[PDB]
């Protein structure tokens, strides 16, 4: 019980029980990246972050 | 600052390392072969 997510319908009636389940999730992720370098033609520059 | 790591270890510095090296050539230029990191 600790982990679980959604719902769930508790119902009795004598004898029977039945317990409905369902979710829904979804999970959405961007990223972007604009690096701008400056240099001679022969020489090599490099650059990193991180 | 400067911290050391475990590769038993050695010096690591953590800082502003600009180093460069300029080169004049016309009577108004320059030229430099610079490096340096934020750390």
């Amino acid at each position: 019980l600790g982990s679980f997510n959604g719902i769930a319908a508790g119902f009795y009636q004598g004898n029977w029980a039945m317990l409905l389940t369902a979710l829904s999730s979804s999970t959405k992720n961007d990223i972007l990246a604009t690096p701008s370098i400056v240099t001679l033609d022969n020489m090599q520059a490099t650059f990193n972050v991180g | 600052q400067e911290v050391p790591v475990l590769t038993t270890v050695e010096r690591k510095t953590v800082g502003i390392k600009l180093k460069v090296k300029p080169q004049i050539n016309e009577g108004d230029a320059v030229l430099l072969e610079i490096e340096q990191e934020v750390s």
